[PDB]
């Protein structure tokens, strides 16, 4: 229905040449596509909803003057958020990055029964409340 | 031995309150050694005896 | 036809005929007063018949909640799986103002022991555990002596009363915790743990003491069962208004001339109960300040309401209070009503089990605020703050003790707010 001429391009999308990224940070970097693990100090699960893409950690050294943490990695703080795993891989492929994908780890459902704490003939009986 | 036989086999821990009180009647109060004794006679962890002694007000811990 | 006035019960209709220990409490005295009579026929009649007699009887629990006993006892009238079935009799009377259960144990022990068997047969139970508070040492000994006599007579134990039904009666002593009167905290104490109530579900009728089916019945609720079966449910239901039938034990205490425990018909007007049996208020009925109809757990009511209020579950609910344990605490106009109720909050702070947040932290909070209202060291804006704090404990707690701490405060604010604000005004003037 679009009254504008279209064309057919059969090649995979590859924008590595039109992004300005130095070649060192396209070929030698390893992206990591994952769903962040729940912070074990807390019971909330609202940080385990979206996929993330982080890069491989590189050297941090000590500034001779002040002792601060210097870095030469421009991608050290880069974290991208994606709604689905496929959206994450689609974005890494067209930027030429090499990636590892880790499948989501949902906590399996469990059978909770408050009455099992007072069982007549089972070890689930609790010695205190 | 009569107290521990008022309860179903496999639920000897039910005897903590009677025996722990029987210790106090003999001794007048409950030292930490008295609690540890009731724990081993009934085969319950000593903490589960400390909880009962501190919860109830009729037990004299001094 | 249906009655219109209640009270003046005849000694020919009093269930507890030895309420004052004027006769022989041991066996052969109970039998001469109608106990252990024709018990085999009741047992051989069937569990359905016994429950049917208690359902028609309209009997309701005398522990403080007043649930229909017949309906409750039917939860254990179900097919028996591998687990045993027990009956727990709640003799942990610890509600301030309540002393009725103490008299039944020490003077009519054989009525309680017979009630255990009748109640057990209805529930198909194998034994009865009677939990009696540890301060009732002498009373517990009287109960233990009576149980020995019943065993030797063949009344309980192997082939109870010749019925072919096996039933044991065990007496277990508490160790001084008011919370162990709760039906699920009592069970936990029997299992040798802290007296901390469970959550429901599961109910005790499905998972109870030792994890087995159980029913917790108050001493009075059980001691009356044998008489109901002997005299039928029609006789018991003929007393009191509809859905409030029976004869109740009252404990008139506080500012009265003759503080006493007496049996009286349900729905008896409160004024008649105080004047007739307790010899009136100290200083005359016009010297009455407020009454706590059913022990500390129930909110107080002022004089204007005591003049035409009946003593039964339904009548006192319309008055913004409850029957509770039928313990009447009377306060005359010389009483410091704020300090009277503040000491009741201090009681609950000392009996809270600590398990759950709204009562571990709230009842203690209400105690500190109340201790400042006695002295008036507060501003009037805190009264509404204390009203909301109570409403956050009520219904948010595991057990009903948290409700029992909120209700006394609500009654004080409801009917005595002018006394609270006057107290604070006095303090403000001096420390201006
Ligand atoms: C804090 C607290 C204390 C209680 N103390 C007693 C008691 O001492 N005696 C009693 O019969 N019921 C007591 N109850 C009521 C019991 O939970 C329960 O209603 C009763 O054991 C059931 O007996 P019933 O069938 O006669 O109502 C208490 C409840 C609460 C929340
Ligand atoms: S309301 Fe109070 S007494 Fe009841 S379970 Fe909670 S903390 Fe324990």
């Amino acid at each position: 229905t679009r009254d504008t001429q279209l064309i057919t391009v059969d090649e995979k999308l590859d924008i590595t040449t039109i992004t300005g990224v130095p070649e060192e940070h396209i070929k030698t970097r390893k992206a990591r596509i994952f769903v962040p693990a729940r912070n074990n100090m807390q019971s909330g699960v609202n940080n385990t909803k979206k996929w993330k893409m982080e890069f491989d950690t590189r050297e941090r050294w000590e500034n001779p003057l002040m002792g601060w943490a210097s870095t030469a990695d421009p991608l050290s703080n880069l974290v991208l958020t994606f709604s689905t795993k496929e959206d994450a891989v689609a974005f890494a492929e067209k930027n030429g990055w090499s990636y590892d994908v880790e499948e989501r780890k949902v906590p399996k459902p469990k059978s909770k029964s408050y009455g099992a704490n007072f069982s007549w003939n089972k070890r689930t009986r609790v010695s205190t409340k | 031995e009569a107290i521990v036989k008022n309860y179903p086999e496999g639920h000897k821990a039910a005897a903590v309150l009677p025996v722990l009180d029987l210790a106090q009647r003999q001794n007048g109060w409950l030292p930490i050694s008295a609690m540890n004794k009731v724990a081993e006679i009934l085969q319950v962890p000593p903490m589960r005896v400390y909880e009962v002694a501190t919860f109830y007000t009729m037990y004299n811990r001094k | 036809p249906k009655k219109t006035s209640f009270g003046s019960l005849k000694d020919e209709d009093r269930i507890f005929t030895n309420l004052y220990g004027r006769h022989d409490w041991r066996l052969k005295g109970a039998q001469s007063r109608g106990d252990w009579y024709k018990t085999k026929e009741i047992l051989l009649k069937g569990p359905d018949w016994i429950l049917g007699e208690v359902k028609t009887s309209g009997l309701r629990g005398r522990g403080g909640a007043g649930f229909p006993t017949g309906l409750k006892w039917s939860f254990m009238n179900k097919p028996s799986d591998g687990r045993p079935k027990y009956l727990v009799v709640n003799a942990d009377e610890g509600e301030p103002g309540t002393c009725k259960d103490r008299e039944i144990i020490r003077h009519d022990p054989h009525k309680l022991v017979e009630g255990c068997l009748v109640g057990g047969r209805a529930m198909g139970a194998r034994a009865a555990y009677i939990y009696i508070r540890g301060e009732f040492y002498n009373e517990a000994s009287n109960l233990q002596v009576a149980i020995r006599e019943a065993y030797e007579a063949g009344l309980i134990g192997k082939n109870a009363c010749g019925s072919g039904y096996d039933f044991d009666v065990f007496v277990v002593r508490g160790a001084g915790a008011y919370i162990c009167g709760e039906e699920t905290a009592l069970i936990e104490s029997i299992e040798g743990k802290q007296g901390k109530p469970r959550l429901k579900p599961p109910f005790p009728a499905d998972v109870g003491v030792f994890g087995c089916p159980t029913t917790v019945a108050n001493v009075e609720t059980v001691a009356v069962s044998p008489t109901i079966c002997r005299r039928g449910g029609a006789w018991f239901a003929s007393f009191g208004r509809e859905r409030n039938s029976g004869t109740k034990l009252f404990n008139i205490s506080g500012h009265v001339n003759n503080p006493c425990t007496v049996e009286e018909e349900m729905s008896v007007p409160l004024k008649e109960l105080i004047e007739k049996h307790a010899g009136g208020v100290t200083g005359g009925w016009d010297n009455l300040l407020a009454v706590i109809p059913g022990g500390s757990s129930t909110p107080l009511i002022p004089k204007s309401v005591c003049e035409t209020v009946l003593m039964d579950f339904d009548a006192l609910i319309q008055a913004q209070t409850g029957l509770g344990t039928a313990a009447v605490i009377v306060m005359d106009r010389s009483t410091d009503i704020v300090k009277a109720i503040a000491r009741l909050i201090e009681f609950y702070k000392h009996e809270s089990c600590g398990q759950c947040t709204p009562c571990r932290e709230g009842v203690d909070w209400m105690n500190k605020v109340m201790a400042r209202f006695v002295r008036g060291d507060a501003r009037p804006a805190e009264i509404d703050s204390l009203w909301e704090i109570s409403k956050q404990i009520e219904g948010h707690t595991i057990c009903a003790l948290g409700d029992g701490a909120a209700w006394p405060v609500q009654g004080l604010i409801r009917h005595f707010r002018p006394e609270l604000e006057e107290r604070m005004q006095q303090f403000a003037q001096q420390h201006q």
